RNA sequence: AUGAGUAGCGAAAGAGGGGUGAGAAUCCCCUCCACCGAAUGCCUAAGGUUUCCUGAGGAAGGCUCGUCCGCUCAGGGUUAGU
RNA sequence: GACCGAUAGUGAACCAGUACCGUGAGGGAAAGGUGAAAAGCACCCCGGAAGGGGAGUGAAAGAGAUCCUGAAACCGUGUGCC
């Protein structure tokens, strides 16, 4: 229940390969496009199917 | 010894002090070893008015933190005198 | 080719590299949208320093912002605050509060 | 099935009751996405009871709709508003009186938010 | 779960006080030792 | 440094509408809802020592956040012949 | 003074028998260096502020407030060969 030996740098760096985050799924709005999220109402001018709700 | 001007030190000017002063009451700071009777006589002699009652109270010191050092301020004693209705008013400027 | 630094903003460097990896190499206009659509905690700070770099390029060198791309986007580490937390049976383990330096360089493509 | 929303069976009922009573008064709310998705069903069921318009109906709805004032200067109970205005407003639609519109996350804990309103 | 220290000013002054320590010769020895070292708080 | 972005975050019911703000799940107001009631109510010992009241603050402390605080800075506040 | 030169020399080159620990007798630390002279960054720009980029002072600003020189462990960015 206690590590037998210390961990080197190669093993640490190898294990961290999948610890990362991806880009968001985003697209611009037809009116005053501001590169909002897909299937969401934008907060400045990404007017979802009409007016810009917020 | 025990001159009367040695008992009174300085007047007190706050909002509470002026509110009380509206009703012929006056607030002073007095020597820490003087009882109410010397305060009464001293007020009578210095200003020449009529005194009815005196109330007295003690205060402790406060801790301050100027810089990286610490200390304490000095103790105080406060008196509130009430003149009679006929006596003139003391010209506290 | 202007730059901008943060210098001892209170955040653990390992958690800021996670976003600075995302932002590096892209084009300046696209960069801000990704930065303010990401839900992490270092995104507002990185966005502020990037805006400062763009403004430096605009005023001091008259370089225009329709071409800029991000060239250097590293994160360093700064001084540490050491605290304590009492455990069971009088033990008092140790706690670290880390800091970081943030640097961004913008260049004309 | 349904969702438990992280509460016990007796607090879930109270929270649903509070939400369905506030939606009637304010005509649009904003909560989390899961709460809205679990709320739309109950709110639609309540509307239909009102559209019927009888004494049994009135009494059934009464045993769920919280009693708060819905219009000042009119001493209008929320139940009276439900049986007066909405029933005439949607007298011709066959279901679907609600719509959900998503927004961005929340700063405090990253929860996704949504606005639910009456159409 | 009573702890070993229960504060009280009267007992403290009656046992560890200056006026108490100045009664025997051993208390005066203690005071002299404290003065020689240079402590700010003599007795209690 | 490693273990590792891992274990933990210390008994308990909240929801919405306003507000303020550079910024609000966490601060103020309102309305419903919930808990104690031989106490989780009030008054007051020992002990503590300014922690009390008002106006500003956002470095450090609050096991998160914070426009808030028993935190920081300035002013004030304790009246006896019974 | 063929004595020490900041882990050395007094426990103490610095508001030291101090801070802390103990009911008490008692035990007992860490912490030096901007520049010859503050000449200690008017003004402009980003930012709520902190912090920066210019412009200035200076022989030097990579000298800008724990501000002479600044090694190693430790943490990163780019790239030639696998």
């Amino acid at each position: 229940a206690v590590p037998f030996r210390r961990t080197s740098k190669m093993k640490k760096r190898l294990r961290r390969t999948h610890f990362k985050l991806n880009v968001p799924g985003m697209t611009e709005c037809p009116s005053c496009g501001e590169m909002k999220l897909s299937h969401r109402v934008c907060k400045a001018c990404g007017s979802y199917n009409g007016k810009d709700i917020n | 010894m025990k001159d009367p001007r040695d008992v009174l030190k300085r007047p007190v000017i706050t909002e509470r002090s002026a509110d009380l002063m509206t009703e012929k009451k006056y607030t002073f700071e007095v020597d820490v070893r003087a009882n109410k009777t010397e305060v009464k006589d001293a007020v009578e002699s210095i200003f020449g008015v009529k005194v009815d009652k005196v109330n007295i109270m003690n205060y402790k010191g406060k801790s301050k933190r100027v810089g990286r050092y610490t200390g304490m301020t000095s103790r105080r004693r406060k008196a509130i005198v009430k003149l009679t209705a006929d006596s003139k008013e003391i010209e506290i400027f | 080719q202007a730059k901008a630094v943060a210098r001892t903003v209170r955040i653990a460097p390992r958690k800021a590299r996670l976003v600075m990896d995302l932002i590096r190499g892209k084009q300046v206009g696209e960069a801000v949208s990704i930065l303010n659509l990401t839900p992490r905690a270092a995104s507002p700070i990185i966005e502020k320093v990037l805006k400062s770099a763009i403004a430096n390029a605009e005023h001091n060198y008259e370089m225009d912002a329709n071409n800029l791309v991000i060239s250097q986007a590293f994160v360093d580490e700064g001084p540490t605050l050491k605290r304590f937390r009492p455990r069971a049976m009088g033990r008092a383990s140790q706690i670290n509060k880390r800091t970081s330096h943030i640097t961004i360089v913008v260049s004309e493509k | 099935s349904y969702r438990k929303l992280g509460r016990t069976s007796a607090q879930r009922k109270a929270m649903l009751r509070d939400l369905t009573t506030d939606l009637i008064i304010n005509e649009r709310i904003e909560t989390t996405e899961t709460r809205a998705k679990e709320l739309r069903s109950v709110v639609e069921k309540m509307i239909t009871l009102g559209k019927r318009g009888d004494l049994h109906a009135r009494r059934q709805a009464a045993a769920y709709i919280r009693n708060e004032v819905a219009n000042e200067e009119n001493n209008q109970d929320a139940l009276q508003k439900l049986f007066s205005d909405i029933a005439t407003r949607y007298e011709e639609r066959q279901g679907g009186y609600t719509r959900i519109m998503k927004l961005g996350p929340r700063r405090g804990d990253g929860a996704p938010m949504a606005i639910i309103e009456l159409v | 779960m009573k702890r070993t220290f229960q504060p009280n000013n009267r007992k403290r002054s009656k046992v560890h006080g200056f006026r108490s320590r100045m009664s025997s010769k051993n208390g005066r020895l203690v005071l002299a030792r404290r003065r020689r070292k240079g402590r700010k708080v003599l007795s209690a």
